[PDB]
């Protein structure tokens, strides 16, 4: 991995302090190098791994995450995805993120929308 | 009778391949068959051992790390949890995270161990069906 | 229908405490002692989640309590459909039996070996 | 074309409202074991969402009553719901909030209904939804 960047095996992870819309983070990291893409997270030994990037980089915890979460829906359990609505309106749609708990590190629910810090990851 | 290639010890099928592919695409390959059916399983400890003949003398004995019939995780409606009062599960808050956990056959030496590993991983496998 | 004494009641079920430090074997058939249906307690949702909490820390306070819950695990059914007859792991898979314990303001479920004797909670409908 | 007997349509989606209440997961595995292959009513144009509402009242009196749109989206499972930037499919997740599985609903309170979400384990009747080939 280039310079200031961390590395696991195949992929390099690093951490940006600069906080940035979500969007802008997706776009931002698509730069960087080849298939670079938003910081992913999918073992035990790969979470506990980031959880030491973001705590030598920065002193507390407030950046975006490569998760989609949001309400919306795929599809129906038909087929036809949802297009149109007509629910009370209560929040749900929102975008996963990531601080301190305490231990390690926990996903919590965030405004898309939002400028936020960012993570970004790409493979070897 | 089983197709071409695919070997036999009573009533069952057994035929692995060399097109390394995930466990989702390999248990999702297999049931693509004539006879819709799953992965390798290894029911009893005398199938472990036919399984791993038809196993490396077609895959020239070499050290393989081929994949398996098992899938456990504690989420969803497929999570390995169940309630006393028989209630079905529709929600949870385990302190451990939500993982997602794939074995395998990792063979070293007469019989193969099974050990875990990460479910995006490319390996071998085996498919198995059993006759009408 | 209204619950027993020193029995909290939602608007169906009961719920209630027991420090007696008990198996979950053993006090999983202790409820079915109380009355009909008398199972473990099994949270269904949020909201019946925050209502059990709500007598958690009544019954205990100190704020350090570990019940157990009726919440085990399967015997890993195959694709095909026999269960796990045959166990070869590298490390034995054991049935762990969850329980409850205080992390901050709400609760969390850990595991524990389905053999420890500790606090358990029971429920039942009221028809 | 033509739906079955006893089911209403409109120009090739059949509809039809039963009288047995059921949990979330019975209705709509109910539709799927009958004669035409499809599930759950699903409201996806506005020209047909109370179009609904009028033939479920048709035959349900008027009144008051809760229906499963067949809407289940939870916050785990390979039940999707959630993906991420690099198509990684969904192996392992540390979410903070609940592990709960909210299921929405039809109720009808005054004209048009609305999409309230109740418990899964609920018992309360709905309607199908078919179609036909072309």
């Amino acid at each position: 991995c280039p310079l200031h960047w961390s590395s696991y095996n195949g992929y390099c992870y690093r951490v940006f302090s600069e906080l940035k819309t979500w969007e802008d983070a997706e776009s931002f990291c698509y730069a960087q190098h080849k298939g670079s893409r938003l910081a992913s997270i999918h073992s035990r030994e790969e979470e506990a791994f980031v959880g030491k990037l973001a705590s030598q980089t920065l002193k507390y915890t407030s950046m975006w995450l490569g998760l989609n979460n949001a309400w919306a829906a795929c599809k129906w359990e038909w087929s036809d995805d949802a297009k149109l609505d007509y629910k009370v309106w209560l929040r749900r749609a929102y975008c996963a993120v990531m601080v301190v708990k305490t231990d390690r590190i926990f996903w919590y629910n965030r405004g898309c929308e939002k400028t936020v810090s960012f993570l970004c990851k790409f493979y070897s | 009778d089983c197709p071409d290639g695919w070997s036999s010890t009573k009533s069952y099928c057994y035929r692995p391949f060399k097109e390394k592919k995930t466990w989702e695409e390999a248990e999702r390959f297999c049931t693509e068959q004539e006879k819709e059916a799953h992965l390798v399983s290894m029911e009893n400890r005398l199938e472990a051992v036919f399984v791993d003949m038809v196993m490396e003398n077609n895959f020239e004995n070499k050290i393989y790390r081929s994949w398996i019939g098992l899938k456990i995780e504690n989420k969803g409606q497929r999570s390995n949890l169940e309630w006393s009062d028989g209630s079905s599960i529709s929600y949870e808050n385990l302190y451990e995270p939500y993982m997602e956990k794939c074995f395998l056959m990792d063979h070293q030496s007469g019989l193969p161990k099974w050990h875990t590993a990460d479910c995006e991983e490319k390996n071998v496998f085996m498919c198995k069906f059993q006759l009408p | 229908f209204r619950c027993p004494t020193t029995w909290s009641a939602s608007k169906l079920y009961c719920y209630k405490p027991f420090k007696e430090k008990k198996t979950w074997i053993e006090a999983e058939r202790f409820c079915a002692k109380q009355a009909e249906n008398g199972h473990l307690v099994s949270i269904g949702s949020a909201a019946e989640a925050d209502f059990l909490d709500l007598v958690i820390v009544v019954n205990f306070d100190k704020q350090r309590y570990r019940a157990w819950t009726g919440l085990t695990e399967r015997n890993l059914k195959w694709t095909n459909g026999a269960s796990v007859s045959y166990e070869n792991l590298y490390e034995p898979y054991i049935r762990k039996c969850f329980v409850v314990q205080p992390w901050e303001g709400k609760s969390k479920w850990y595991k524990a070996d389905c053999e420890e004797k500790n606090a358990f909670l029971c429920k039942f409908p009221k028809p | 074309f033509n739906c079955l007997p006893g089911w209403s349509a409109y120009d090739q989606h059949c509809y039809q409202a039963f009288n047995e209440p059921k949990t979330w997961d019975e209705a709509e595995r109910f539709c799927t074991e009958q004669a035409k292959r499809g599930h759950l009513v699903s409201i996806g144009s506005d020209g047909e969402a109370d179009f609904v509402a009028q033939l479920v009242t048709n035959n349900i009196k008027r009144p008051e009553l809760y229906v499963w749109i067949g809407l289940r989206d939870r916050r785990k499972e390979q039940q999707c719901s959630s993906e991420w930037s690099m198509s990684a499919s969904i192996i392992y997740v540390n979410w903070n909030t609940g592990e709960s599985q909210m299921c929405q609903g039809l109720a009808r309170w005054t004209g048009f209904r609305k999409w309230d979400y109740s418990d899964c384990q609920a018992k309360n009747p709905f309607v199908c939804k078919f179609s036909s080939e072309c």
